[PDB]
């Protein structure tokens, strides 16, 4: 139930969220090259 | 009519108490098999039979008799009459194999001390 | 051999009893007319009319 | 008058009980000759063995010796019941296990007279001492819209206020000292005086006269329990008898326009002001309104989970398919139904996406797929402003349960879109519309196959959303299996 992304000016994260009122920022330049989350930005209590 | 299967069960069970629950019995397939008191070991494709015996909040015992005089017996003691003794003692004369009709029987009963 | 060591009629009726002190029933105390429940028959392999007959 | 007694007797075991319960108040003597006939009838049962009868003359006992105004000393009637009532311990369960709490509740009434219908009405009330304290209330959850007019006016009715805490210590203590002497004391004099004093001293009298009764109830023999109790209330002290009937009880008529139960928390914020205990909510109940059930279903789960209302109160359910007559019956109904019946809730075994594991119940239906989809977006509202189904492949193993314990098991591998589970030991209907061939237009084929165990097994890349029992607003996705078996506040039923 994603609702919203974001590309960062930098280039290197993307964010994204929806229904799970949780802001997941990934990391394209990855230590791996692989696509991981970096962060699960949670503590808003609505969907974002 | 052709019979297939058939079960036994005893409703008093070996401790003197009467059967309550649900039981599932296996069927044996169709003598002293026909009075038979055990379970089909076939549990995977044999006939299974459900029933239900009503509960009881305590249990259904069965007393012991107890030994009392019999005086229908005791003091009944005179040499009947002829005639009933002869027809008493020509109808224990038969073998073993002879089905005592009911007239039998009821003579005998009250007869149960000659 | 290890396995180690392995009443009357007055004593078993509910009548001249309170019912407090009530533990077990006579069978000779149940006038009811026997009766058993059957659910059904299953038999899980094909072998019409069939009809069970209690005696 | 008897033969009209019997014709009604004839007629009400087949609004013909408030029609009983409403010919014998008239007259004081109405209420011993009725008795006698339903042991007459109950002997026969004894007699016979016709199982299906002994329930409602064990009520209609409970219900008139709990109204009789005054039993005679001469008159032997509860002996004679009480013997009659003895020999059916000999009976299959349930039916002992009703004469047995009859038998109780009949030395209650041996030995202390009126104190089954003391405690009653003290309860009810909320009238209670410091010593045996409780309380019952009534809340009537109705919806405006789908209630009756009629209804909506017996409500009203039964909600006003109608005795005081004064008028209701008045006739407690009429009925407590009427039970005991008979005709022999004077209620004209004792109501005149009674009225006079004030709530205090009412409320003192009051609470000597309950642990009086019920002390006397406590005493093991009946014969002096009766004198005991005499000599106390003349201590703390012919005519005509009087037919003293139940005081109504308090009731709370709050609009449920809902569907879930959480209006009851709200109500018990005005409760920390208006005081084990017990509470009525007589639920009054549509076709649809399946979702009753549906909020069942939290509060047995949610509150045996997070106790909030049980604390202080043992709920108690009722169900109306929707003084005047309507207002008596239903009274009655509440007062003298005490048997709850409990419906069947199945058991969900779930392994999330994650890994995580907790056992569910799904009460009414199980919803899966398209179905759980087109719930979650039903209950997104903006989302569903700013918001065809890809099938989702499940492995399931259905297994055909019986009393046998011969399982005969099945499975197959499939693409549907949605699966919903549907009632009919229970049996559960089961739809499985599959994608016979995906796209913005699936091959829809409703398979319905009677399944009473299931286990649905989900690839971990495919989450399938689960819906149980229609809630809309709490569907689960990210599950990758889940495996479905058949598994205070009852529901409550006459009969």
């Amino acid at each position: 139930w994603v609702m919203t992304c974001a590309y960062a000016p930098s280039g290197n994260y993307v964010a994204c969220g929806g229904l799970d009122n949780i802001c997941s920022i990934y990391n394209l330049k990855t230590r791996e090259g692989n696509v991981r989350v970096s962060r699960e930005l949670a503590g808003h209590t609505g969907y974002l | 009519a052709q019979l297939l299967y058939y079960v036994n069960l005893l409703l008093i069970d070996h401790r003197f108490l009467l059967r309550h629950g649900e039981y599932v019995l296996h069927m044996w397939q169709l003598n002293a098999d026909k009075l038979t008191s055990a379970t089909n070991p076939d549990k995977e494709n044999s006939m299974s039979i459900s029933i239900l015996l009503d509960n009881y909040c305590h249990p259904i015992a069965l007393p012991k008799h107890r030994p009392t005089p019999d005086p229908e017996g005791d003091r009944v003691r005179a040499e009947m009459p002829n005639q009933l003794r002869k027809q008493l003692e020509a109808i224990i004369a038969t073998d073993p194999l002879n089905p005592l009709t009911a007239e039998d029987k009821e003579l005998l009963w009250h007869f149960r001390y000659e | 051999e290890e396995w180690p060591l392995v009443g009357y009629h007055e004593q078993l009726t509910i009548h001249g009893k309170d019912h407090e002190s009530v533990f077990t029933v006579s069978l000779w105390d149940c006038d009811r007319k026997f009766r058993v429940k059957i659910r059904g028959i299953d038999i899980p392999v094909l072998p019409l009319t069939v009809f069970v007959e209690a005696n | 008058t008897e033969d009209r007694i019997q014709h009604a007797l004839e007629r009400c075991l087949h609004l013909n009980c408030w029609s009983l319960q409403e010919l014998v108040s008239r007259d004081p003597g109405h209420f011993l000759i009725l008795l006698e006939q339903i042991l007459q009838k109950t002997r026969e049962v004894q007699e016979k063995g016709t199982y299906d009868l002994l329930a409602p003359l064990a009520l209609l006992f409970y219900s008139t010796v709990l109204c009789t105004p005054h039993f005679p000393p001469d008159s032997d009637l509860l002996l004679k019941a009480a013997r009659t009532y003895h020999r059916f311990l000999t009976w299959p369960v349930p039916y002992c296990s009703i004469c047995q709490e009859l038998l109780t509740f009949i030395d209650a009434e041996l030995k202390a007279p009126g104190i089954s219908y003391q405690r009653l009405v003290r309860a009810e009330q909320g009238l209670s001492t410091r010593s045996h304290r409780s309380s019952t209330v009534t809340v009537l959850l109705l919806n405006p819209v789908e209630v009756q007019a009629e209804f909506l006016d017996v409500a009203d009715k039964l909600s006003t206020p109608g005795p005081s805490p004064h008028s209701a210590y008045i006739t407690l203590l009429l009925h407590a000292f009427q039970a005991t002497f008979g005709a022999h004391c004077d209620l004209s004099g004792l109501h005149r005086r009674l009225q006079s004093k004030t709530l205090a001293e009412l409320e003192a009298i009051f609470t000597e006269t309950a642990e009086a009764q019920e002390l006397a109830s406590g005493i093991g023999d009946a014969a002096e329990a009766r004198q005991w109790l005499r000599t106390k209330l003349q201590a703390v002290g012919p005519g005509k008898l009087r037919t003293i009937p139940i005081p109504v009880a308090r009731c709370y008529t709050y609009s449920w326009n809902q569907d879930s139960f959480d209006i009851l928390q709200e109500i018990l914020l005005k409760e920390q002001e208006l005081l084990a205990s017990t509470l009525r909510v007589v639920v009054f109940g549509s076709d649809r309104i399946g979702k009753v059930a549906r909020a069942y279903s939290n509060l047995r789960r949610l509150e045996n989970n997070r106790p909030l209302l049980t604390r202080f109160f043992k709920l108690q359910f009722f169900y109306v398919p929707v003084l005047p007559i309507l207002a008596d019956m239903l009274l009655y109904y509440c007062r003298f139904a005490a048997r709850p019946v409990l419906l069947q809730v199945y058991q969900t075994e779930l392994t999330f996406i994650t890994g995580e594991k907790t056992t569910e119940i799904f009460i009414h239906s199980l919803e899966l797929g398209h179905s759980a989809a087109t719930r979650a977006i039903k209950a997104s509202g903006p989302g569903s402003k700013r918001l065809e189904a890809v099938p989702l492949t499940l492995q399931i193993i259905y297994s055909k349960g019986a009393i046998s314990g011969r399982s005969r098991w099945s499975n197959m591998e499939k693409l549907c879109t949605s699966v919903n589970l549907s009632k009919a030991t229970e049996a559960l209907t089961l739809n499985l519309t599959e994608v016979v061939k995906r796209q913005g237009f699936n091959q829809i084929s409703t398979s319905q196959i009677k399944v009473d165990k299931v286990q649905i097994i989900g690839s971990n890349s495919c989450p399938f959303a689960v819906c149980l029992d229609q809630d809309e607003r709490k569907i689960l996705q990210s599950v990758i299996r889940c495996e479905v078996s058949p598994c205070c506040l009852p529901i409550m039923t006459f009969s």
